[PDB]
């Protein structure tokens, strides 16, 4: 019963914010790490954020550092991502991904969303 | 409490071994697995 769906999105003016979500069901959510991967409409993939299981250690690329905000709550069994002061080159597709091996960060990614 | 001053040497030696194996472990297993062995002030806890 492993499933990953999403919410949020739409149209944001340059100078606004957007706060997404990710619904996770089926596995045990408190024993994996979770990460957002983006897909440009020009057929190219790019990485956004990741976060370990306990929620204390985050990692960020340098190209978007200090601007995005990622968090976890264990009991709610869902994932967040908070944006602020967007730009124009963010017109793309987003996804929500679980890592492969348990307790890990940064290996592969086996089950995405849609 | 009257026994521990004739026993303090072994305690100092075991603390030294914790310091050595902690500084080995926190840079071997530190890229991946960040919550257990990431810093040093939690690698002491995982080795304990």
């Amino acid at each position: 019963e492993v499933q990953l769906v999403e919410s949020g999105g739409g149209l944001v003016k340059p100078g606004g914010s957007l706060k997404l979500s990710c619904a996770a069901s089926g596995f045990t959510f408190s024993n994996y790490a979770m990460s957002w991967v983006r897909q440009t409409p020009e057929k190219r993939l790019e990485w956004v954020a990741t976060i370990s299981n306990g929620g204390r250690y985050t990692y960020y690329p340098d190209s978007v550092k200090g601007r995005f905000t990622i968090s976890r709550d264990n009991a709610k069994n869902s994932l967040y991502l908070q944006m602020s002061s967007l730009r124009s080159e963010d017109t793309a597709m987003y996804y929500c991904a679980r890592h492969l091996y348990r307790y890990d960060v940064g290996g592969a990614l086996d089950y995405w969303g849609q | 409490i009257s026994v521990i001053p004739g026993m303090l040497s072994v305690i100092a030696l075991m603390t030294l071994f914790f310091y050595i194996f902690a500084i080995m472990a926190t840079q071997l297993f530190g890229e991946r697995f960040p919550e257990w062995f990431g810093t040093l002030g939690e690698s002491f806890y995982t080795l304990f």
